[PDB]
DNA sequence: GGAAAACACCCAAGACACCAGGCACGAGACAGAAAAAA
DNA sequence: TTTTTTCTGTCTCGTGCCTGGTGTCTTGGGTGTTTTCC
C-alpha cells in the first residue's frame, strides 16, 4: 500500500509519456491501415495522438476512482470503466 | 501487415497511468477493457483526421489535421498548433 | 413580410413516403427546425473545411466531406451516394 | 418554359432557397454550382429517414396523427440517428420506456 | 419562490426518471441545480435581449443561448 | 506568422527575469489563436442574428460578455473600453 | 503613425484586421473592433503570464515550462473554467491525492 | 545512432471554365379563406 | 366544435441570358521529411 502512494507522488509530479513511443506508433499505423493504405504519417502528428490519448486515459482514470470511491471500495473494476463511460456520454 | 497489435499496450504502462490518475488498487480485468477503450477513442479520432488528409489530395497526416480532428471532438490539444 | 419554411416540402415527402398519414403543426415546427439545424451544421462543417485548404468555393467535394464528417456511420454513405446521384442527374439535364 | 432546379435533378426540395442562405449565410465570397444540390439531396434523405420511420411508430400506436411522441420515439430507438442527434431534447417528445431490471422487485 | 417547486412536482420530475425511492434531503439539492441551470440559461438570455436592443425576452434569446451551451431545444422556431 | 515578440513583450512587461521555453511559445500561440477563433465566431454570430453587416466593438464587447466568465470579463471589458477611447484620444 | 501606438497596445492592431477581413465573418468591420479585440487578447495573455510568473518563481525556477501553465491554468477558477475542455501538452496533472 | 531512398509536399507560371453580377418574367410559395371530419 | 386540406389572390425570388474577371487547376522542378534497415 505504502508504495502505491509513493507511486502516486513520483507520477503526479512527472510530466513525461507513459506510454511506450514504438508500440503506440505501430498500434496508430494498425489502425490507419484499414481505412486508406500506404498512408504516411507525421512524427507530430503521432506525439499528439500520444499526448490526447493519455490525457483522456488520465481523465478517465480518474472518474473511475470517484465511482470506485463511491461504492465503499479501493480497487476499481470493469462496471467503473463502462459507468464512467456511460454518464460521459460515450456508447 | 500488422495483426494484433493493441497488446504491445503493456500491462505496467496502464499501472502507471492509473497511478498519475489516483487510483490505488487495480483489477486483473482492467487492462483487456482499458485496450478496448483506447482503440475505440483512437479509431474515432484517426478516422476524422484521414478523411481531412483525403479530402486535401494528400497521401501524408499532418500534425494540424490531428488537431482539428480532436478539436472536432471536443478534445482542443494546445501546443501542436492551431 | 412573410418568414419562409420548408413546411411544404416536408408535407409533400411525407405524402410520398406514406400516403395515408399526416402530420400535426407540432411536429411540423420539430422537423423544420431539424432541417434548418442540420442546414446549419453542414454548412458551416463545410466553411471551416474550405477554409482549412485556402480555398474559396463550397463545392459537391466539400459538402461530401461534411457530410462524411459529421452522418454516423451508414447513413453517411446512402446520403452520399444519393448526392452523387442527384449531381450526375443534374449534370445529365440542363 | 424555365423549369425548376429541383425539377431538375429529381429533388423536392427547393434547390433556389440553399443555394440562396450558402450565399447569404456568410461562409465563403463564391459558391459552387452543384453543393446546393448535393445539400438538398442530402436533407432530404435525412428527412425521409425520420420521418418514415415515425409513420411506422405512428402505425404500430394505431394512430393516423404524427406528434413529437413518435417523432422522440423514432429518434431513440435508432442507434445512428440517435447517435446523430444526440444533444438535442425533443419538445414534447418524452422519455423511452426504460424500467432496470434489478430495480424490479423478487 | 424556489419553494413553489413543490415536492410532489420534484417527485413526479425524479419518477420519470425511472427512480423507486426518494431521499428526504435530495429536495434541496435538487432545488439548487435547477436553481443554477436556470441562473445560466437566464442570464445568457438577458444578455442577448440587452445586445438586441430589446425590452422583451423572445424564445429565440432562449433557444439561442440554450444551443450556445449545448442544450439544442427543438420545436421552438429553431 | 506567430505570436512570438508580442509575448515577449507582454512577458518582459510583466516579469522582466524571468524567460520561457519554445514549447510555452507554441502553447501561448495556440491558445491566442483558439481565443480569437472563439470570440470573432461569436461576435459573427451576434452579427448574424441581429441581421447587421458590420461588426462593430458592441457585439465584440457582448461577445467578450457571452465567453469569458466572472470579474475576468468585466476587467477585460473595461480595458477594451479604456483602449477605445485610448484610440479615440489619440 | 501605428494603429498600436496610438492605442497604447503591444498586440499588432493591423493582424487582427487583416484576420477578421479575411477571415470570412462578415462583409464589413468597424473599426473599434480589433482595436478592442486586440486589448482583450493582451489583458488575457497578460493574466495567464502572470501566473505562470508567479508558479514558476514558487518552484524556484527561471524559465516557464508547460507544467508551470498547466498549474497556473488549473489553479485559478476562472481560467480553468473557461479553459475546462483544454488538455495541455507536456502538462502533466494537478497533485491531488 | 547512422545512412540512403525516395515520395511527396511546396512553389511558380499561365490559361480558362466557372461563378458573381444586372436585369426581365412569372409562377410557385404564402396568407386568406372556405369547407370537411372528428 | 375544431384541426386541417384545398382554393385563390398576390407577390418576390428563382430562372434565364450575357458578360467578365479570376480562382482553380495544371505542370515542372526541387528539397526535405519520413520510411527502411543494421
Amino acid at each position: 500500500g505504502t508504495v502505491a502512494l509513493r507511486e502516486i507522488r513520483r507520477y503526479q509530479k512527472s510530466t513525461e509519456l507513459l506510454i511506450r513511443k514504438l508500440p503506440f506508433q505501430r498500434l496508430v499505423r494498425e489502425i490507419a491501415q484499414d481505412f486508406k493504405t500506404d498512408l504516411r504519417f507525421q512524427s507530430a502528428a503521432i506525439g499528439a495522438l500520444q499526448e490526447a490519448s493519455e490525457a483522456y486515459l488520465v481523465g478517465l482514470f480518474e472518474d473511475t476512482n470517484l465511482c470506485a470511491i463511491h461504492a465503499k471500495r479501493v480497487t476499481i473494476m470493469p462496471k467503473d470503466i463502462q459507468l464512467a463511460r456511460r454518464i460521459r456520454g460515450e456508447r | 501487415v500488422l495483426r494484433d497489435n493493441i497488446q504491445g499496450i503493456t500491462k505496467p504502462a496502464i499501472r502507471r497511468l492509473a497511478r498519475r490518475g489516483g487510483v490505488k488498487r487495480i483489477s486483473g480485468l482492467i487492462y483487456e477493457e482499458t485496450r478496448g477503450v483506447l482503440k475505440v477513442f483512437l479509431e474515432n479520432v484517426i478516422r476524422d483526421a484521414v478523411t481531412y488528409t483525403e479530402h486535401a489530395k494528400r497521401k501524408t497526416v499532418t500534425a494540424m489535421d490531428v488537431v482539428y480532428a480532436l478539436k472536432r471532438q471536443g478534445r482542443t490539444l494546445y501546443g501542436f498548433g492551431g | 413580410s412573410r418568414k419562409e419554411s420548408y413546411s411544404i416540402y416536408v408535407y409533400k415527402v411525407l405524402k410520398q413516403v406514406h400516403p395515408d398519414t399526416g402530420i400535426s403543426s407540432k411536429a411540423m415546427g420539430i422537423m423544420n427546425s431539424f432541417v434548418n439545424d442540420i442546414f446549419e451544421r453542414i454548412a458551416g462543417e463545410a466553411s471551416r473545411l474550405a477554409h482549412y485548404n485556402k480555398r474559396s468555393t463550397i463545392t459537391s467535394r466539400e459538402i461530401q466531406t461534411a457530410v462524411r464528417l459529421l452522418l454516423p456511420g451508414e447513413l453517411a454513405k446512402h446520403a452520399v451516394s444519393e448526392g452523387t446521384k442527384a449531381v450526375t442527374c443534374y449534370t445529365s439535364a440542363k | 418554359k424555365a423549369k425548376t432546379r429541383s425539377s431538375r435533378a429529381g429533388l423536392q426540395f427547393p434547390v433556389g432557397r440553399v443555394h440562396r442562405l450558402l450565399r447569404k449565410g456568410n461562409y465563403s465570397e463564391r459558391v459552387g454550382a452543384g453543393a446546393p444540390v448535393y445539400l438538398a439531396a442530402v436533407l432530404e434523405y435525412l428527412t425521409a429517414e425520420i420521418l418514415e420511420l415515425a409513420g411506422n411508430a405512428a402505425r404500430d400506436n394505431k394512430k393516423t396523427r404524427i406528434i413529437p411522441r413518435h417523432l422522440q420515439l423514432a429518434i431513440r430507438n435508432d442507434e445512428e440517428l440517435n447517435k446523430l442527434l444526440g444533444r438535442v431534447t425533443i419538445a414534447q417528445g418524452g422519455v423511452l420506456p426504460n424500467i432496470q431490471a434489478v430495480l424490479l422487485p423478487k
